[PDB]
């Protein structure tokens, strides 16, 4: 993955994933990609009940 | 023939997670099907599973 949106660098990202495994992953703007996934897992959770 | 002229068992479904309301009694003849209408467990339900 990445986070950090200082993460979006020409040489970190180069520098990465050649030392690893495919391409970073992408387009989750990571300044708040972190910010996101909350307010994700928080949508599921009022999305709770079903009877 | 006049034959599957009987239902094995009173069907119906999950109320209130999991009480048990019956449309389908037993007995019914088999070429048959009857109809009912719910609404949400919470406000704002944003989904409905069906058991």
């Amino acid at each position: 993955i990445l986070v950090g949106g200082s993460t979006r660098i020409p040489a970190v990202q180069e520098a990465i994933k050649r030392e690893l495994g495919k391409e970073p992953h992408k387009g989750v703007n990571p300044d708040e990609v972190v910010a996101i996934g909350a307010a994700i897992q928080g949508g599921v959770i009022a999305g709770e009940v079903k009877d | 023939v006049v034959l599957l002229d009987v239902t094995p068992l009173s069907l119906g479904i999950e109320t209130m997670g999991g009480v048990f309301t019956k449309l389908i009694e037993r007995n019914t003849t088999i070429p048959t099907s009857k109809s009912q209408v719910f609404t949400t467990a919470a406000d704002n339900q944003t989904t409905v599973d069906i058991h």
